[PDB]
């Protein structure tokens, strides 16, 4: 078969930037295709050989290249251009794609809005307690979330989940769920969530005392 | 409008079998070649095979010749993928895509379907537990739903049956230590719209036929 | 900065159970499958099994079923190898290896990234600390003798990276290990500075400093 | 499952010379075969994958050829840091299987060992044991004969040898031989000799000592 070695693996750029993605073929081909896969959706046709733009595709997308080295050029990057881009070869059997190039939007630093959610009384009945901490609409992606339970730092009992960059405001959202047994949870008073972020001059902490509505 | 709808994804034990369906509407079914392309989560796109509905002529990827088989039911406009002797690495989102030749030799994947997730696992199907994330005293407050303990994926969460969309984040599922998936869906709303405006999350886990509607209330 | 950090060496008794860890960093953990490979003095390089990091589904070799279990904790970005009802045929180093196929899942099993390895020794004998003996001439050396298990760490003054020769350990009739560490000097008027060998046998919490005269 | 047969068991080649390692599979594995280099003590490192593709960082002098059943590894412009064992491995289907391996010895030019002899330390002798050590420093080739004589009597089955890994700098080995007798045995003999036989010297050299401190 034919390997589409795509470059780079990922990249970030500000709105208005000129973004170039390289793809490289193991054998000489005449043209490549390009596809745009938005998160949680199928690949969408972006450019088809030689360089015709697919339906809905704006004029800011162009495909160039000759021997084995081809390029996708986004002339002016927009917030909704965040996606994985795939080059495709079509001359040979089987058809092969590149591994993908993830494109992030780079915007001004945005601080997270931190919310804490105690375990619902409905859940405690099941015999398990899940404390959820929420970090909302922030940039960049990098953020540290630490669990304090009665001033003790928690390890190996919480999970994080990150939202894919928003298409409008180019921001992320983070959740962290501390998970205890009703028994263990019933043994402590203060549940804290210490958020550390770049756009946050001092770490923010949201807390509650077990059953304090 | 050309529409490709896929079905038959879900849980399968290693060594097991499955058959995926692609239902094509809005165009002359026999006039276009249909393909199957799979995508393991976090990775790239892998071509499985293709069939010409017009005469049933197939073409497969060398790596799937044997275990994988494509077929057509012309009268139902349906394309099929038969996956045999499945292995753990076969977990992926399977796409059917239409192909158009616009010139001699020149062809491209012009229309893609929504894709079904086939998940190869020795685990059993488990329905999701749904707990509320009560809001509770800036000019806005946060509230949500905890879609805990379920297998496999996916789960779909809508707010007020699609009436609430703006400011809704539905986090990626996370495989817990328990070996069961869990996720959360959150929404930020005006603080004044609490106590008067009612909010409900709608969780659907098709792999277990679970439909739960959860009214989220402050206390 | 992409790596697999494993777990300290283990000494275990037959019938007991061991659980090796393999913490990944510098990449998205749940996008690459994790494998385990066993190497035993001489044989070496036997693939045991791999685990899909999206589902958590393990797959074992026929030679590694029953008392062997693969698992992971995705929040900790860690894969675990647990061996039950141990057997001295289970002696050897267990590596955790990553799969480097970014394009798909069809051939993964080229492992572009490896862990350092975890050497397991099994047996009933208990931990014996070494006895260090000078090898003075008239080409200094130390004889760290009668220890179990491995490993043992020999250095010289902690900052003498000359022509040092720490030989491989030797299993004696005793069932203990013996080792000789020799260092070449100016082979002349070098008898002016102080020459110490730092011997640390972690399993016995024994650190001895022997200043060969 | 698939069996990986690798040739040769071990080989030797000088700096600069081109080297070739062959690996063939019991079944057809198309293009799915990888190559590793390991310097035991350390974890294996990936060199080639998909039969022909090089990994990241692996020097351009490494090349992977082959498909189907027959595959080959070729190293151009050999280096000091190219010492160690090499393994082939298919990444075709579960279960993956490895090769037996191939050991690479470089070639320096014949080198003389720096032979030293070490009598038992007083403290060890005070603990009731007597270990006599014989050092054979930086030399080439590897193959060496070491015999122990005690008052011109050949020592049988009481010696143990330990050979160092080849140097990534000067490409030389070292060997340590220990004669392990007891305090009681050691006190009734005087001459303790270590007879070294090597290709890089004419007559076998012997280093010895009289019992004790003198």
């Amino acid at each position: 078969d034919i390997q589409m070695t795509q470059s780079p693996s990922s990249l970030s750029a500000s709105v208005g930037d000129r973004v170039t993605i390289t793809c490289r073929a193991s054998s000489s081909v005449s043209y490549l295709h390009w596809y745009q896969q938005k998160p949680g959706k199928a690949p969408k046709p972006l450019i088809y050989a030689p360089s015709n733009l697919a339906s809905g595709v704006p004029s800011r997308f162009s495909g160039s290249g000759s021997g084995t080295d081809f390029t996708l050029t986004i002339s002016s990057l927009q917030p909704e251009d965040f996606a994985t881009y795939y080059c495709q070869q079509w001359a040979f059997n089987p058809p092969t794609f590149g591994q993908g190039t993830k494109v992030e939007i780079k915007r001004t630093v945005a601080a997270p809005s931190v919310f804490i959610f105690p375990p619902s009384d409905e859940q405690l009945k099941s015999g398990t307690a899940s404390v959820v901490c929420l970090l909302n609409n922030f940039y960049p992606r990098e953020a540290k979330v630490q669990w304090k339970v009665d001033n003790a730092l928690q390890s190996g009992n919480s999970q994080e989940s990150v939202t894919e960059q928003d298409s409008k405001d180019s921001t992320y959202s983070l959740s962290s769920t501390l998970t205890l047994s009703k028994a263990d949870y019933e043994k402590h008073k203060v549940y804290a969530c210490e958020v550390t972020h770049q756009g946050l001059s001092s770490p923010v902490t949201k807390s509650f005392n077990r059953g304090e509505c | 409008e050309v529409q490709l709808v896929e079905s038959g994804g879900g849980l399968v034990q290693p060594g097991g079998s499955l058959r995926l369906s692609c239902a094509a509407s809005g165009y002359t079914f026999t006039s276009y070649n249909m393909h199957w392309v799979r995508q393991a989560p976090g990775k790239g796109l892998e071509w499985v095979g293709a069939i010409y509905p017009g005469n049933g002529a197939t073409s497969y990827n060398q790596k799937f010749k044997g275990r994988f088989t494509i077929s057509v039911d012309k009268s139902k406009n349906t394309l099929y993928l038969q996956m045999n002797s499945l292995r753990a690495e076969d977990t992926a989102v399977y796409y059917c895509a239409r192909v158009v030749y616009y010139s001699a030799s020149y062809w491209y994947f012009d229309v893609w379907g929504q894709g079904t997730l086939v998940t190869v696992s020795s685990a059993s199907t488990k329905g999701p537990s749904v707990f509320p994330l009560a809001p509770s005293s800036g000019g806005t407050a946060a509230l949500g739903c905890l879609v805990k303990d379920y297998f496999p994926e996916p789960v779909t969460v809508s707010w007020n049956s699609g009436a609430l969309t703006s400011g809704v984040h539905t986090f990626p599922a996370v495989l817990q230590s328990s070996g069961l998936y869990s996720l959360s869906s959150v929404v930020t709303v005006p603080s004044s719209s609490l106590g008067t405006q009612t909010y409900i999350c709608n969780v659907n886990h098709k792999p277990s036929n679970t439909k739960v509607d959860k009214k989220v209330e402050p206390k | 900065q992409i790596q697999l950090v494993q777990s300290g060496p283990e000494l275990k008794k037959p019938g007991e159970t061991v659980k090796i860890s393999c913490k990944a960093s510098g990449y998205t953990f749940t996008n690459f499958g994790m494998n385990w490979v066993k190497q035993a003095p001489g044989k070496g390089l036997k693939w045991m099994g791999w685990i899909n990091t999206y589902t958590g589904e393990p797959t074992y070799s026929d030679d590694f079923k029953g008392r062997f279990a693969l698992s992971l904790e995705t929040s900790a970005s860690t894969a675990y190898l647990q061996i039950d009802n141990l057997k001295n045929e289970d002696m050897g180093t267990y590596f955790c290896a990553r799969e480097g196929n970014l394009w798909g899942n069809y051939a993964n099993w080229f492992f572009d990234v490896w862990g350092a390895g975890t050497t397991l020794t099994v047996s009933s004998a208990s931990t014996k600390g070494p006895s260090v003996y000078p090898l003075a001439p008239s080409a200094l050396g130390c004889l760290v003798k009668d220890y179990f298990p491995e490993p043992v760490t020999v250095s010289w003054n902690s900052a003498l990276t000359s022509g040092v020769h720490t030989f491989p350990a030797v299993l004696q009739s005793s069932g203990l290990y013996s080792l000789s560490s020799v260092v070449t000097v100016p082979s002349s008027s070098a008898g002016t500075q102080s020459y110490i060998c730092n011997v640390n046998h972690a399993p016995s919490n024994t650190k001895v400093d022997k200043k060969v005269d």
